[PDB]
């Protein structure tokens, strides 16, 4: 059986904070 | 391994310090002494290196 995962299974990708900014 | 092997065929003993500079918090330091906070001044710092 199966479904469509939608927007999800992102992690933090590093250990740094960050606010207001869109990161690559 | 024999005590009669030539230079590079005796054994030698090996070890690798694997560093981690993570953005993590550090929980392995050099023996740096560490000092009181200043704030509102321009100062130098060091936090963790």
């Amino acid at each position: 059986a199966y479904t469509n995962s939608f927007t999800r299974g992102v992690y933090y990708p590093d250990k740094v904070f960050r606010s207001s900014v869109l990161h690559s | 391994f024999q005590p009669t092997y030539g230079v590079g065929y005796q054994p030698y003993r090996v070890v690798v310090l694997s560093f981690e500079l993570l953005h993590a918090p550090a929980t392995v330091c050099g023996p740096k002494k560490s000092t009181n906070l200043v704030k509102n001044k321009c100062v130098n710092f060091n936090f963790n290196g």
